[PDB]
């Protein structure tokens, strides 16, 4: 209901780390594929936990 | 082969994790069956397998 947003920026990404931090139920990506995220990430990145 | 369960989910055509990305990569046009049973009476073993 008050859900945190994080701004991510300034930075080189590389989200191969994020496969270290848990085991997933889910990773579905909408526009991009899972696959090609190291590259094409840009403009504002927010992380709604 | 044997997989474990977390893991079962990585092996559409298409899908990120270890086992997609590096131990059986199938392609992403292919036709066919993956057909998965439970093991855990056969494979496991107290002392682990």
């Amino acid at each position: 209901y008050a859900w945190n947003r994080t701004r991510i920026s300034n930075c080189v990404a590389d989200y191969s780390v994020l496969y270290n931090f848990a085991p997933f139920f889910a990773f579905k990506c909408y526009g991009v594929s899972p696959t090609k995220l190291n590259d094409l990430c840009f403009t504002n990145v927010y992380a709604d936990s | 082969f044997v997989i474990k369960g977390n893991e079962v989910s990585q092996i559409a055509p298409g899908q990120t994790g270890n086992i997609a990305d590096y131990n059986y990569k199938l392609p992403d046009d292919f036709t066919g069956c993956v057909i998965a049973w439970n093991s855990n009476k056969l494979d496991s073993k107290h002392s682990g397998n």
